[PDB]
């Protein structure tokens, strides 16, 4: 009989890489760095 | 009165810095989760690639063996 | 006078903490850009690797077919 | 003579990816964000 | 007395914020080391994969050449 | 005719991974963590 199909090995499609979305936190940090000027004391 | 001003604005500043530290904590947590995910993914890729390439090696070896058998 | 000292040093501390929060924001932004770049790159690698390996599969298949034709 | 073994190339096993463990620092940040309530002034 | 309270609690807050900034610095440093490691690793993988795939290309080419020689 | 050259597929050389350089910001954070001792109140 002829040779079967070669199973080259694992199915590398299962691999995947997430993507981090911390723009909320970075925007909050910049908003706080700008709002701390509303907390400076001026006697 | 000036002491009340200092106290109120210091409380406001500490509240804003609490919000900033909570935001930095959440951001570092998400970055940790994502970098660890990507690291595990790259390690999985490395291992399973090693496997697939070893398989390819064996396949090409048998190929060359059959060729030598013919020639 | 002591109130002026408290006010001046609190203003200095809030200025330094503003600088620190801006630095943390810039650092987290650069880390986000870089981790997202690397994630997209690893995903591209995964996909295009899948493609190249499928191609290799077809090639070896035709190889074995030609071999069977010979033998 | 028969053909030798094919050396497909580099040994990709040397590649490896570290894993970051900053849970100490994240937990410290949350602990400080909770402990700053012990520093609010109440005249 | 109220000034002593403001001063003591401000010193405590600045100490805690110093600890938080040191923790954020250490965390960003570890994240930098790890992301750079993973980036160098992915680049090494890309390069050495290019090499191995070129090798596979040459091998399959010689395979097909031998086949044509037979047929 | 003989068989052509096998095009194994995509050109994986286009892939590349950036490198983050936030040593300026980390050094600034440590400098601020050291300079906040120049802001402690001593009545």
């Amino acid at each position: 009989h002829t040779s079967p199909d070669v199973d080259l090995g694992g199915d590398i499609s299962g691999i995947n890489a997430s993507v981090v979305n911390i723009q909320k936190e970075i925007d909050r940090l910049n908003e706080v760095a700008k709002n701390l000027n509303e907390s400076l004391i001026d006697l | 009165e000036n002491q009340k001003l200092i106290a109120n604005q210091f409380n406001s500043a500490i509240g804003k810095i609490q919000d900033s530290l909570s935001s930095t904590a959440s951001a570092l947590g998400k970055l940790q989760d994502v970098v660890n995910h990507n690291a595990q993914a790259l390690n999985t890729l490395v291992k399973q690639l090693s496997s697939k390439f070893g398989a390819i090696s064996s396949v090409l070896n048998d190929i060359f063996s059959r060729l030598d058998k013919v020639e």
